[PDB]
């Protein structure tokens, strides 16, 4: 039976009873970095245990007129635990996530959702000449909000939530390019992409630069007859994998 | 290169079911006609040679062109170094995340003759300097000036009448790739600018003219082309939908995916 | 020298003059194609003919 | 700046009948469009959002319709709790401007 | 002074001439090579991707997520049209801005086959069966569902498996075709007729939802790269 | 959950400046914004300005110089001030928060302040 998945990541394991198959990023699963690929020359942090688990952000409410919602992947996980707490006091950093998206329903509801992970999602502004500001880009494991309708200019830099042109001017479409899973509510109850580390440089500080955006779309919405249960509720679950921190200092933030 | 060819097939009848799978496990079918109907022997002799990345982007593109007058003491020109100016190269670069090419670099320089007052203009043939300044360096403030002496700095002398003038380029930068798209900030309070303008630092480049205003005034304008070589490419991106706006981001206005139709039935 | 192939549907030479390996020629006859890492980026193997659940 | 005008200002229904009420802007709004309730004496309630979305406790009786500039707003079957004003309001670029408001009668 | 004469050709500037030219910046030293996930070699790599295809665009639909739908209902006659478009890859307006058609937009020529993959996104208490049909041109596109069984076709029962591929094989005179609008290079229609009914329990909705997915096979191929055009400009940003 | 609610000085004199504090709950300050809207008797519904949830403000074009708002995100309490208090300014003065789902419209509103100017 292919319909079965058990994930164990330190002291947390996820157990799942309908599944489709695990997507593994470029087909690279994440290590550690090698001598010969390695920039630092002191020696890395590696807690391998209290970091690498699966943390649990808020839940949002699927509905039926709503748009989407998306998370900065290594923003989300700046109050959480003792990952958090090794960015605050560290400079450098690489972290490979597994992510776990689940939403269940019955068989009397229908809809479908596409789980996307985006790296170096650039969005912009609905003021042309400005760009968005850090609190509309990102909350603190909250989700931000795609809208049905286009925004306007004001004197909050927002991003221009225009959800079929996804936040960064292409088709909503081709969002399938990235490592992707759909949620079928006929078929499928959760979604699991493995990445790993992407970045032009061997590390990068979690404060400055969120590599990594992830993204939920519902493409066919949500719909059921009357009696059914009303609330559908959307949670995410991500694990960091092999993660190293590197330039020990006093704590920001 | 040569694509995969055509293999017979015979009427089935069995439990194997390629046609039927299941999209939601973001995984594309490997099917060919030859698992769904009845085909034939065909031996292919097409070539994907022609969709490699050395032959999509190895290509000679306009990014700039700046204009500069001889008969003024501010008469030379500037541009500092980017590629999104353009709304073609950058559509193309833009297909990828990250890229690490060599770069060959053109110059096409012409003039023009501007409306003197003088009887019997015989002007002389015309030489250009165009002079490359690395982010740090000293930068030029007139047309007679100290910093054209181009001790270190590189630097190309070119007389009208020839070929255009051509240098290579090597892979520079402090990264191990180039980047296309930044999402972070340049400060550590997440403060000020957002995106790839923090990460673009390439250089200036100086335009002149090497002989003196004689007796008319003279207006240039030089041409600047990219093409570049031994390309890498990673992490592919959907094409640009929208129209650009600015160069310095990513900011667009919303528009519709396709075009319209009458009817879900029309063709 | 350097003889080479001369895609067609014949040899040709080539040398090199500079000293800078950036100051080459295209390449233009690399071939590789690898559209596994795209089109399945699975951890279990699917086979063609099989059901996709089960 | 942009000005909504609401049609009409006052009407009388029944129980049961149907209720159109309809607003008009200066200039395109791209459906950022928003629609209130107010009792007696008390706070505004959002009753319709997005130009067509209904809001949290909103029963269905309520329905948005409209896009650029013209607007509407249809009540299927009035009940007792349905009466006062209401209002239409765009949110798509300061100055926001509320409509003049509309009350109802059931006589 | 070995004797030399120069040909035709010379001191001109082919935009897409191959030749050696002297460094700018000698012995410089570039950064060493890192292993980054997902390196593209061609173009054909990414045009077998699924990409979903608008075809409800509608005059209504184009700024909104509906384009990507394809409505179901529950009918009370038999042999109806789903959709229908012609198979122009790269000119018809259904196919031309998904993630195969802005490839095909910087070439001239194609050749190959294309994938068609269908989603049935209703309810697991639903039930249906259509018939996906491809005609070649010579005639017109077929008016009923005996027309259209007369050409390639897969019939798809929905069960829980919830895809199915109909595969448009390469029947062509030549061996490329025109990625613009040519009539003599014309590819045909796809078309979609209920089999039977979707036949819903109570308390179920009775109006489902399709989505639709194009890639490539690996008999694809391109020709002939030209500049796309789906970008303008006035004056410099 | 439970909402905001806000705490004002009543009634003052013409030409004194006027302090309205509203107290938010069940929600930060750093996820949403915080608007101001009047309801008059001869003017109907009017905005005065929003403080947004980066820290950003933004005023009504007749209102501009004399508004003034500002926000504490460790309190979660918002105050506005308005200067010069001439007689069209009787009505009752209401907080409300956005952004519902994104779409920037006045979720919950607090209970209103009805002022008066006269002596
Ligand atoms: C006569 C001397 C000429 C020297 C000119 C050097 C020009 C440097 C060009 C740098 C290449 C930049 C490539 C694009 C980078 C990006 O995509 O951000």
């Amino acid at each position: 039976s292919d319909r079965v998945r058990s994930i164990t990541l330190g002291n947390s394991t996820i157990t799942t009873q309908e599944c489709a198959n695990v997507v593994v990023g470029y087909g690279v699963w994440p290590e550690y970095l090698k001598d010969n690929e390695a920039t630092a020359e002191d020696q890395p942090t590696q807690p391998d245990v209290a970091t690498c688990r699966f943390y649990t952000l808020e839940s949002v409410q699927w509905m039926k007129n709503s748009a989407g919602w998306w998370w900065k992947l290594p923003d989300a996980l700046s109050q959480m635990g003792l990952f958090g707490q090794n960015m605050q006091y560290h400079y450098l950093g690489r972290t490979g996530y597994t992510i776990h998206v689940q939403c269940n329903a019955s068989k009397f509801h229908q809809g479908c959702l596409l789980v996307v992970c985006v790296p170096e999602a650039e969005m912009g502004c609905s003021n042309l000449n400005n760009t968005p500001e850090f609190s509309e880009l990102s909350g603190g494991d909250s989700a931000r909000m795609f809208t049905d309708t286009q925004v306007g200019e004001s004197n909050a830099k927002k991003v221009q939530t225009a959800v079929w042109n996804a936040g960064m001017g292409v088709g909503v479409g081709n969002l399938t390019i990235f490592p992707h899973q759909w949620i079928n509510l006929r078929t499928n109850n959760s979604a699991t992409l493995v990445m790993p580390y992407i970045n032009s440089v061997p590390m990068d500080n979690m404060f400055r630069h969120n590599n990594l955006t992830l993204m939920i779309i519902p493409f066919v919405p949500l719909n059921y007859s009357e009696g059914s249960s009303p609330y559908v509720p959307i949670t995410v679950t991500i694990a960091p994998m092999c993660a190293e921190y590197n330039g020990l200092r006093l704590a920001s933030n | 290169a040569r694509v995969a060819d055509t293999i017979s097939s015979r009427p089935t009848n069995s439990e194997s079911i390629p046609a039927l799978t299941a999209a939601e496990t973001g995984h594309t079918s490997q099917v060919v006609p030859s698992d769904t109907m009845q085909t034939r022997h065909v031996k292919n002799y097409h070539s994907r040679s022609e969709s490699s990345i050395e032959n999509f982007l190895c290509r000679s593109a306009c990014v700039y062109y700046a204009t500069y007058t001889n008969n003024s003491k501010k008469g030379f020109a500037e541009w500092v170094i980017n590629t999104r100016q353009v709304a073609q190269l950058r559509r193309k670069l833009e297909l990828f995340t990250y890229l690490r090419f060599d770069l060959e670099l053109t110059f096409v320089i012409t003039s023009a003759q501007q409306p003197s007052t003088a009887s019997s203009v015989d002007a002389p043939v015309q030489t250009h300097q165009i002079m490359y300044v690395p982010p740090g360096g000293p930068v030029p403030t007139k047309v007679k000036d100290y910093a054209w002496q181009t001790s270190t700095n590189p630097s190309v002398f070119w007389t009208e009448g020839n070929a255009p003038p051509r240098m290579s380029i090597p892979f520079i930068s402090i990264g191990n790739a180039y980047s296309c798209f930044y999402d972070g900030w340049t400060q550590f309070s997440r403060n000020g600018v957002y995106g790839i303008n923090t990460l673009n630092n390439m250089g200036t480049l100086y335009m002149r003219h090497v002989n003196e205003a004689g007796q008319g005034p003279i207006k240039s304008t030089v041409r600047i082309y990219f093409k570049p070589k031994h390309v890498k490419a990673w992490v592919p991106r959907p094409p640009r939908l929208c129209q650009y706006e600015k160069q310095k981001n990513v900011n667009f206005s919303p528009i519709g995916v396709t075009t319209s139709r009458t009817d879900i039935i029309t063709t | 020298a350097q003889v080479s192939t001369q895609k067609t549907g014949i040899h040709y030479t080539n040398i090199n003059y500079y000293k800078d390996a950036a100051s080459n020629s295209a390449n233009r006859q690399d071939f590789t194609q690898d559209p596994g890492k795209f089109t399945e980026p699975v951890k279990d193997i699917m086979v063609k003919t099989m059901p996709a659940l089960n | 700046d942009i000005q909504m005008t609401q049609s009409p200002a006052s009407l009388s229904v029944s129980v049961g009948e149907t209720v159109t009420i309809t607003c008009r802007a200066s200039e395109n709004v791209y459906r950022n469009l928003a629609w209130y309730q107010q009792k007696q004496g008390k706070s505004p309630q959002l009753l319709v959002y997005a130009a067509t979305n209904l809001a949290d406790g909103v029963p269905s009786r309520f329905s948005g319709s409209g896009s650029g500039t013209q607007y509407s707003l249809k009540i299927n079957s009035l009940q007792s709790e349905d009466f006062g004003s209401y209002f239409c309001q765009h949110f798509w670029s300061p100055v926001f401007t509320f409509g003049a408001g509309t009350k109802l009668e059931l006589k | 002074g070995l004797p030399v004469m120069t040909t035709p050709g010379s001191t001109q500037f082919l935009t897409s001439d191959d030749f050696q030219s002297p460094s700018a910046m000698p012995q410089f030293d570039v950064t060493p090579e890192m292993q980054i996930p997902g390196r593209v070699n061609n173009l054909m790599e990414i045009a077998e991707v699924d990409s979903v295809v608008p075809v409800n665009n509608t005059e209504d639909n184009v700024s909104s997520l509906k384009a990507y739908q394809i409505p179901v209902q529950s009918n009370s006659d038999n042999g109806k049209q789903v959709f229908g478009f012609p198979l122009q890859p790269g000119a018809n307006n259904v196919l031309n801005r998904t993630l195969l058609g802005e490839i095909l937009n910087y070439y001239t020529h194609w050749s190959g086959s294309i994938k068609l993959t269908f989603m049935f996104c209703g309810s697991a208490m639903a039930t249906g069966k259509f018939l996906l049909a491809y005609s070649p041109p010579g005639a017109g596109v077929p008016k009923n569902r005996k027309d259209a069984m007369l050409g390639t076709h897969v019939i798809w029962d929905v069960g829980l498996q919830s895809s199915c591929v109909l595969c448009v094989p390469w029947i062509s005179q030549t061996h490329y075709r025109y990625v613009v609008e040519d009539e003599y290079t014309a590819a045909g229609y796809v078309t979609c007729w209920y089999q039977t009914n979707i036949v819903v329990p109570a308390d179920v909705q009775s109006s489902c939802d399709i989505l639709c997915f194009v890639s490539a096979c690996n008999d694809f191929s391109v020709r002939m790269l030209k500049d796309t055009p789906f970008i303008r400009q006035d004056t410099f940003y | 959950q439970v909402q905001l609610k806000q705490s004002g000085p009543g009634l003052v004199q013409p030409s004194q400046s006027l302090s309205i504090t509203c107290t938010v709950s069940g929600f930060s300050l750093t996820n949403y914004g915080v608007h101001w809207v009047r309801q008059s008797p001869g003017k109907g519904l009017e905005w005065l300005g929003v403080i947004w949830r980066g820290g950003s403000t933004d005023y009504n074009a007749a209102f501009m110089s004399r508004l003034s708002i500002t926000k504490d995100n460790s309190k979660s309490q918002v105050f506005f001030k308005m200067n010069s208090l001439q007689a069209d300014d009787t009505a009752i003065y209401y907080c409300a928060k956005g952004d519902y789902y994104g779409y920037d419209a006045m979720d919950s509103w607090g209970q209103g302040t009805s002022v008066t100017v006269s002596r």
